[PDB]
């Protein structure tokens, strides 16, 4: 875990996810998906402590999943959003606490507009144009602030990430392996495969 | 804070100052510390300021249902067992430090409590930050049949002492005059002898001072 | 703070912000952060405010006596090397400086050294340095080209503390720009955020997270 | 504080100070130490005074309780009960508690409950921080079978010497008689136990 | 790690002439790095309004709480509640979770429907109500807003007058702290009509 | 384990006019919740138009003045009654106070008087020596609530002009003595109200080419 | 780095119109036990000036001995010693200060809290403050440890500012420091009976009471005092 | 440690108990607590072995060298050695010192020097852990101008109840008479003492 | 600092280091040369402390130079070893000893063989045909184990290093900005400049 970033454009938002899996002085992985699919124009990145992410990432897709064959219909993404808040609001409280921060990325179809949250593992959510957790941020929302227009393509939107990882690449300590970006769109998620 | 409680001929009275703070700031300049169990069963609370106001209206309340069950006016001692035996329960995690005091049935009492559930008896008592200052007074001044007139100022007198000389109180002082035979007297802001001077300069800015970006009615109705 | 100094085509930017804090209270808005040590030496400092004030100021002193006894004014080289072998002795003690010793001399041309309180010298084209460092580098890094004029790198300098001043808490105040050339430093004035923000935002079209 | 129980020919008398401290801080200079758990079964309380009292609410209730249903209790019952809670409650609590009655057939009684809540009957017992000032005085100076004179005057002298080494200790001595005749309390003020 | 103090943030209220103000920035960071210069933090159930200052999570947490609780009370009383009774309310709430608390600092302000006093309260994070004639202040910077409230402050200000007084509050209190601004919103609330203006301030 | 560090409390304030300045300070000094003097004066004369205070730990406080006051007692024996500039003396200050940076004297120092143009100035200091000049300058104890308030009424921070759209700010301007002790006065009189440590009265100096005058007002003593 | 071990406590004293009044008990504690009690807290510095200690007496002791080395030192080669040249209370203070704020400074402290209570050759009435910290600040009414809790309250009733010093008498004066001192033995658990009093005049001179006591107390009221509540007999 | 020094009509007498302890083990028990500095004037030691001895040792080598140049010193002399020695140095020592002497001029002299090195004389002195449980007796019993045989029992009596309670005292109790006449050494075992 | 290694071979010793400086979250340099040259067939690299590697390095490099000169004579790599191991040795017992580690490449002229002395802050010499500090070894070492042999030419040892920079580039969790390598032979001392 360590790098999740997040760019809402005018019609997309896009989540990229570093694909290292450290443990000591081992890189152990250099392809890991640190990213689920909640629902078909909703998707979640994940960073933190390590087994809690995707046991709570998986906890939480399950939940989605059970919902939508349940009222057969698709959560919006700021529905998702409030109930995975909730979930971390409670976890916080707990006796053994999720220590997970997260990116949900969804296209509401009602609204045709693309949403990008930001969640900590307090519970802490905020909707964003652009958003990071963990050293990123440090970084990447002054890029961002100076960069980043509302009205930009999808195309814009994955330059202006290139620009994200060449400062990461450029000035973070760890070897964090390059990313995993996913596009959510009108169309659904889709996985660039050449980055 | 700064507490007393002062016995009397026919009765008992007593009285608190109105700081309360926050650290090293006054929170609140004009505070209630008195507070009313029954209608002839006032407590003064100095210590945790929520945990004073909340252990106090619990066994008020329960006072209140047990007034109501028992068809008979409530005591002072069983305010005192039922707000000891709560605060020993809590092993001083709740810090409640009063003086309760009424009128009863049974006579005028008289009593104080610490925050671990350890109740004392006494004609004159005092508690909180300043009660070194007011027992100081009450030690000074204090004698065996005192009136009503004359155990009201060696209270407010003691109280003053504690908010000239301790700067953990301040402002006012607030007295409750519990009499066998009569209604209890709430005297809030009994004495106010820290009024603030006018000020200097009218600091009212002239219209169009402060820039602002977005102006919106905001809809509060159904 | 934040403060950075690059180099370039035309010689160095040097740019620096002017808060000082005390832990979230902030002490001040209106702080020199650069000593002019002279004519053709600047010092940037980061860190403790005294620290920094009290042993760059005693650097200019130390390099007047050398001009003074060798004719010369000193190299960057040597005067970084001063302040970096005096913290060096203090190390452990708990002194806290993030500096940049940034000229020009015949001999090594312009010139920009790091130096901190952990006794590491670094010669180099770009550093940023201060609670900021990493805001300011974002900026800088994405938008850096040798080739740059006096006036974009100019701007650049400004628009890089700048962002750092809006998002580090630690940042801000105003900002101020200084050229190191050939014939020495130049000065180019104290910018205050409060209005160059808005000033930015409206004419770079920067900014869209604010509020307009 | 300083308090002690002693057995005399007619029966026991307890006798207790009246200083409670927060610290350096007279928080009561007039306590009673001094309290009915029964009729003819009195205890002195030292310790922490929240958790003594606590006791002694609880032992006064259980002894209410036990008179309903099977009579008066004896000493030994009483201070049993006590025990009961000071042992299995020796965690949480700081209670050093002396047990004193009257009964007709066992005549006077002490029994002495320390910290751990062991459980000791004596023919006197002392206990409270200026209790060990007294040791020597008390041991040389206690006889089997006093009169009533001379036990009021044997605390008196005692707890005089406590409060007079012990800054815990001071104000008024309190004392309670009993025997067959009823129960009596006593007082003694600074002006006259401080020039003995 | 001292969670009144992570994410940053204000809250003022004032009272006026047949009006109440209330105020607060638009902060939302984590220590030094500023995440979010929209999050609000007055919200208002009918025609009463909170703002809560601290822990980010819990202010949340809290007003979805409250506006579950005044839901529910709408429905059984028929009828909005009242300043007096919503202060109480928030009492009760913060002392149940006594000894786990919510990491707040709330300040309720509204003008009573039925006799149309304006009322203004604080609280600390346990419950303790703090009542108030002229004004109420909350966050990070109030040690600043009760400098600047105390001085600038005078009774009896008209609604267009108490905007400049409270507006100045804030906006000074909030630019000698470091973890507060980032933007900020006022509130003017008159007996049936309420105001809410952006201030624009300085973004550091 | 000893504890070689205390604080005093009170508050200082620092104004700068356009041909003369104020160094004002309360007169209380506190230990604790304990009040040691309702009148102790820590804004002090130290000759060659120069006024100091050093506010926090009065031990550490008293030790500098006496040693800065001393300085300039030297400065003239060395170089023939040369008198002391403002400036020379900050820069003397912040050496003095660095000398100690390992165990430092826990004192935020304020310096008024005039610059060598004779125009007012004020200088500030932290504990360790690091030290700048401003038009404005609160600090102490209560320094965190006047701050701000100097910030606007002041250099009038925030304040723009009406009508312009917040486009134009209100102009700086010099203050006369007359608004510049109306806004002293309203400061300490705020601070008091809301800070335990700050009361009993008001010192305030004034400098002018003419030389050191003093001022008096009470303040609240609860 | 120390510890106090033997300990005296409350030092009270007060400012009137011809001169002041200093006051101090006579007790050395041993933490709760009440070890010494033939102990002078009080000591005269000349015909003009009295100290009085609280805190550490083994340190009080060292005191002592720098106080009468003091007048020693200044009678050599001093003609005027009794005179014009003679050691007003101020120099003492000043003395003491600068010793008590050196050994702070050298995380050596002499754990004491000394007021020095005098007058000056021009009639001026002293009164000032020093504790172990090296901290010093005067006021018309002074007091250390659990007299500046209960002493200072009731001190200040009488001398309230500056201007209630010259209305202030030696009887009314007196009368309230006896007073004091019978509060803090209702209350200081490390207080005595005995205690010394001090009076420096501008006319009568130096008055240095010993052996006093405590009297008029009012402890009657407790008999009728039972248990802790509920308790009828 | 149980010591004590008592002034009386002829003289001064010290007294001690013979035991030492490392924890609850007797590493000695008939040891001298009562040591010699000059030729009528003595010390009871408390606290550290160690320290006492060393302390000790050098007050015995200065009031040796003041003998060589001065003549006789005072027991005041030699308390203010002690003192000096104990006050200086009380960060690094542990030492409850009594000292007693015989002058002809001033008679027998006790000076008692607690752990913070303070100085006071006094008619009679007790320290050591054991002296907690005789301050009671010792105050009652004491009364000044006794007799030499009243002396030895007031000090017997005291020590055998010091000794009866204290677990860090015991043994023998060691006594040394200083008067005009000369030095006495006495020596009082378990199974006269006890039966007291 | 951070990566350090040796390669001893027939001919010549290789020393490769690492570029990056690294404080905090941020990559202060990448072009950083983590060596000194003691003298013209002695090269010393160095890893540890910030301040105190380059104080070390060259306050060994001045008395080395000093030698040089007074005895217009070059030391051993043998002498220089054992100077500067003795230097570590009385430092680590010193109020604040140097915390660094060292690798000492030098040809000795007169035995005319290669050699490599691995020093750490200690001042524990040990004279080997690879060598490296810090966690680079858990790695290097095993890989020397295999392809490592005795009689290998220069070229051979750099292809040998470029092994190990791959492996470690691979699975060590830092960016370490890659490596400046330099060889010390019978002619002296050289840097690959395209490595
Ligand atoms: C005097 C003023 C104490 O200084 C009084 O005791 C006063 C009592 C009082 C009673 C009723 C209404 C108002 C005032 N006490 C306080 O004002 C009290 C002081 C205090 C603070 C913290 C304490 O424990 C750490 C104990 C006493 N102030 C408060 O209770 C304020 C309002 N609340 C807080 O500071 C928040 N507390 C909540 C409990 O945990 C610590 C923080
Ligand atoms: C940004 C604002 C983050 O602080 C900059 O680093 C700024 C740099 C600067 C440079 C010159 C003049 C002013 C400011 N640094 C500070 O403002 C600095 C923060 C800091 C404090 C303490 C530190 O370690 C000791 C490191 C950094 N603030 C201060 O120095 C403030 C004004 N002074 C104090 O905190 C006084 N302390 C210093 C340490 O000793 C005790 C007293
Ligand atoms: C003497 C003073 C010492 O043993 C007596 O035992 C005396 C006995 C007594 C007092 C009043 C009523 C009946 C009996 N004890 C006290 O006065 C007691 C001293 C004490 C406190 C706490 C102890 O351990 C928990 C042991 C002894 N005083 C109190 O309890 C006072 C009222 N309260 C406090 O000191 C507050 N405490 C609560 C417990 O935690 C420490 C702070
Ligand atoms: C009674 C027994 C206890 O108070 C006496 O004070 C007695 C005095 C004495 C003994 C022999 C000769 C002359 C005088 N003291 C001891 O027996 C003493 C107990 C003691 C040990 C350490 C102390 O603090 C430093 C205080 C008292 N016993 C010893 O000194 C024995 C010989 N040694 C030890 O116990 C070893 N100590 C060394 C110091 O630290 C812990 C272990
Ligand atoms: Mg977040
Ligand atoms: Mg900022
Ligand atoms: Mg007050
Ligand atoms: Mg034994
Ligand atoms: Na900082």
């Amino acid at each position: 875990m360590d790098i999740i970033l997040g760019i809402r454009v005018q019609d997309s938002v896009i989540l990229a996810s570093s694909k290292a899996v450290t443990r000591g002085i081992s890189v152990l992985k250099d392809s890991d998906d640190k990213t689920r699919q909640l629902s078909p124009h909703t998707l979640m990145s994940f960073a933190g402590e390590a087994g809690d992410t995707v046991q709570f990432a998986e906890y939480i897709q399950a939940n989605i999943q059970l919902y939508s064959i349940r009222e057969d219909y698709e959560l919006s993404p700021q529905a998702v959003s409030s109930f995975v808040r909730q979930e971390l609001a409670k976890s916080i409280r707990s006796r053994r606490p999720y220590q997970v921060n997260v990116l949900i990325g969804g296209y509401d179809k009602k609204k045709n507009k693309p949403e990008l949250y930001q969640i900590d593992y307090l519970g802490t959510k905020v909707e964003l144009p652009y958003g990071a957790h963990g050293y990123s941020g440090f970084y990447t929302f002054s890029l961002l602030d100076h960069h980043y227009r509302p009205d930009m393509t999808t195309e814009e939107g994955l330059d202006l990430l290139k620009l994200c990882v060449q400062e990461l690449e450029k000035r973070m300590p760890m070897d964090f392996k390059g990313v995993i970006v996913k596009i959510v769109d009108k169309d659904g998620i889709r996985q660039v495969d050449d980055f | 804070t700064t507490i007393v409680g002062v016995k009397f001929n026919n009765g008992v009275v007593i009285a608190a100052d109105t700081r309360s703070t926050q650290g090293p700031i006054v929170a609140d300049k004009n505070c209630a510390k008195l507070h009313r169990i029954s209608p002839k069963i006032w407590c003064a609370g100095a210590g945790t300021a929520a945990d004073t106001e909340a252990v106090t209206q619990l066994i008020g309340s329960n006072i209140e249902l047990h007034s109501l069950y028992t068809s008979r006016e409530p005591r002072v001692v069983s305010a005192l067992q039922m707000l000891k035996q709560h605060l020993f329960k809590y092993q001083g995690h709740i810090g409640a430090y009063l003086i309760v005091a009424g009128v009863d049935p049974t006579g005028s009492h008289l009593f104080s409590i610490h925050a671990h559930g350890s109740t004392d008896v006494g004609y004159y008592l005092s508690l909180g930050s300043g009660s070194l200052a007011a027992m100081a007074v009450l030690e000074s001044h204090w004698k065996q049949d005192l009136t009503k007139e004359e155990a009201i100022k060696l209270a407010s007198d003691a109280i003053q002492a504690g908010i000239w000389n301790d700067l953990g109180s301040g402002s006012n002082v607030d007295v409750c005059v519990m009499e066998i035979g009569k209604d209890a007297e709430y005297l809030r802001n009994y004495l106010t002898p820290n009024v603030r001077e006018e000020k200097q300069k009218s600091y009212k800015f002239p219209r169009g001072t402060t820039a602002v970006l977005k102006e919106s009615i905001v809809n509060i109705c159904d | 703070t934040t403060t950075l100094a690059f180099r370039f085509q035309g010689g160095i930017i040097v740019a620096v912000d002017s808060r000082a804090t005390a832990g979230n209270w902030v002490a001040s808005q209106t702080v020199k952060k650069v000593i002019e040590i002279n004519p053709f030496l600047l010092g940037t400092m980061a860190g403790c405010a005294a620290d920094c004030q009290f042993w760059e100021t005693w650097l200019g002193s130390q390099c007047r006596l050398h001009e003074l006894r060798e004719k010369e004014r000193i190299s960057v080289a040597a005067a970084s090397k001063i302040l970096s072998n005096l913290v060096y002795q203090y190390k452990g003690a708990g002194l806290s400086m993030g500096t940049m010793i940034c000229g020009y001399t015949r001999k090594e041309g312009p010139t920009i050294y790091y130096v901190d309180s952990d006794g590491t010298r670094l010669k180099g084209d770009i550093f940023c340095v201060g609670s900021g460092q990493t805001f300011a580098y974002g900026v800088l890094d994405s938008n850096y080209k040798w080739d740059l004029s006096v006036e974009d790198a100019l701007y650049l300098g400004k628009r890089s503390i700048l962002a750092a001043a809006h998002r580090d808490a630690y940042s801000g105040g105003s900002v101020n720009l200084y050229h190191v050339t050939e014939d020495g430093w130049i000065y180019h004035g104290n910018h205050d955020v409060g209005e160059l923000f808005w000033k930015v935002k409206e004419e770079e079209g920067s900014f869209n997270n604010v509020i307009g | 504080t300083s308090i002690m129980a002693v057995t005399f020919k007619d029966g026991v008398i307890l006798g207790a100070d009246s200083r409670t401290t927060t610290g350096a801080y007279i928080a009561n200079r007039v306590t009673d130490k001094l309290t009915r758990v029964h009729d003819k079964i009195w205890c002195c309380r030292s310790g922490s005074a929240a958790d003594t009292q606590a006791i002694a609410d609880i032992v006064q209730y259980h002894l209410e309780l036990y008179t309903s249903q099977y009579g008066t209790p004896s000493t030994e019952t009483a201070a049993s009960v006590f025990k009961e809670l000071c042992y299995e409650n020796k965690d949480n609590l700081t209670a050093g508690i002396i047990v004193a009655g009257y009964d007709d057939k066992n005549k006077g009684e002490v029994y002495t409950i320390p910290l751990g809540g062991s459980v000791h009957k004596l023919p006197y017992a002392i206990a409270g921080s200026g209790s060990t000032f007294i040791y020597g005085y008390c041991d040389k100076n206690f006889r089997e079978n006093m009169s009533k004179e001379e036990t009021v005057d044997f605390i008196k002298h005692s707890l005089s010497q406590a409060i007079k080494w012990d800054g815990s200790s001071g104000g008024v001595i309190r004392m309670v008689v009993l025997t067959a005749a009823g129960v009596e309390r006593l007082i003694f003020y600074p002006d006259e136990y401080e020039q003995l | 790690s001292d969670p009144s103090s992570i994410n940053g943030g204000i809250v003022v209220a004032m009272t006026g002439k047949d009006c109440v103000a209330i105020a607060c920035d638009l902060r939302l960071g984590s220590q030094s790095l500023g995440v979010s210069n929209k999050f609000e933090k007055i919200f208002h159930y009918g025609h009463v309004f909170l703002g809560i200052t601290g822990l980010a999570t819990d202010v949340t947490t809290l007003n979805e709480m409250f506006r579950y609780k005044t839901n529910l009370y709408k429905l059984k009383e028929e009828r909005a509640i009242e300043p007096e009774t919503f202060t109480q309310l928030v009492s009760s709430s913060l002392y149940e979770r006594r000894f786990g608390p919510y990491f707040v600092g709330p300040v309720v302000a509204g003008i009573n429907s039925k006799s149309g006093k304006p009322f203004i309260a604080g609280f600390d994070l346990i419950g303790c109500i703090d009542e108030a004639k002229d004004f109420i202040v909350s966050g990070t910077a109030s040690d600043q807003l009760f400098g600047m409230c105390e001085s600038l402050y005078e009774p009896n200000l008209e609604p267009e007058d108490l905007f400049e007084t409270i507006s100045q509050a804030l906006l000074n209190a909030a630019d000698r702290d470091a973890l507060s601004g980032w933007g900020a919103v006022v509130y003017i609330i008159k007996k049936d009509e309420v105001v809410k203006r952006y201030l624009k301030m300085r973004q550091d | 384990q000893f504890n070689p560090y205390g604080d005093n409390g009170g508050t200082i304030l620092g104004i700068a006019g356009e041909d003369f300045a104020v160094l004002a300070g309360d007169t209380r000094n506190i230990t604790d919740y304990s009040i040691n003097s309702r009148y102790e004066p820590k804004v002090f004369d130290c000759g060659d138009n120069i006024v100091m205070s050093a506010n926090g730990f009065a031990a550490d406080g008293d030790a500098l003045v006496k040693r800065f006051k001393n300085s300039v007692k030297w400065y003239h024996f060395d170089h023939n009654d040369k008198k002391l500039s403002i400036n020379s003396a900050a820069r003397n200050i912040q050496h003095l106070l660095y000398g100690k940076r390992f165990f430092p004297y826990y004192v935020h120092t304020i310096i008024a008087g005039l610059d060598e143009d004779g125009k007012g100035a004020v200088y500030s200091f932290d504990p360790v020596g690091s030290y700048e000049r401003e038009q404005c300058r609160a600090g102490g104890a209560a320094a965190s609530l006047i701050m701000p308030f100097l910030d606007n009424q002041v250099n009038f921070k925030n304040q723009y002009e009406p009508g312009t759209n917040g486009k134009v700010k209100k102009p700086l301007k010099y203050l006369s003595v007359e608004e510049v002790i109306k806004l002293v006065r309203d400061s300490f009189t705020s601070a008091t109200e809301r800070h335990i440590q700050v009361g009993d009265g008001l010192e305030i100096l004034i400098v002018t080419k003419d030389g050191v005058r003093k001022e008096f007002y009470e303040l609240k003593r609860d | 780095t120390q510890q106090p071990i033997v300990t005296g406590t409350s030092v009270i004293s007060m400012k009137y119109d011809n001169g002041v009044i200093i006051a101090a008990d006579n007790l050395g504690s041993y933490g709760s036990l009440l070890r010494f009690n033939g102990v002078e807290r009080l000591i005269p510095v000349g015909d003009n000036t009295v100290v009085g200690i609280s805190g550490d007496i083994s340190d009080m002791q060292h005191i002592e001995r720098l106080l009468k080395d003091l007048v020693t030192e200044n009678a050599y080669d001093n003609p005027l010693a009794d005179a014009e040249e003679a050691l007003e209370p101020s120099y003492i203070f000043e003395y003491l200060a600068t010793v008590m704020y050196q050994r702070r400074s050298k995380m050596n402290p002499l754990w004491n809290a000394i007021i020095v209570a005098g007058v000056q050759s021009n009639g001026d009435q002293f009164l000032r403050y020093v504790n172990l910290l090296g901290v010093t600040y005067s006021s018309p009414t002074l007091a250390t440890g659990f007299g500046a809790h209960m002493a200072n309250p009731l001190l200040r009733k009488v001398v309230d500012r500056e201007s209630d010093i010259p209305k202030t008498t030696v009887q009314v004066a007196e009368e309230a420091i006896v007073n004091a001192m019978r509060v803090l033995y209702y209350r200081d658990a490390r207080s005595s009976r005995n205690f010394s009093l001090a009076i420096i005049d501008k006319n009568t001179g130096l008055t240095f009471k010993k052996n006093l006591q405590v009297e008029n107390m009012k402890w009657d009221f407790a008999k009728d005092i039972k248990g802790y509540g509920t308790q009828k007999i």
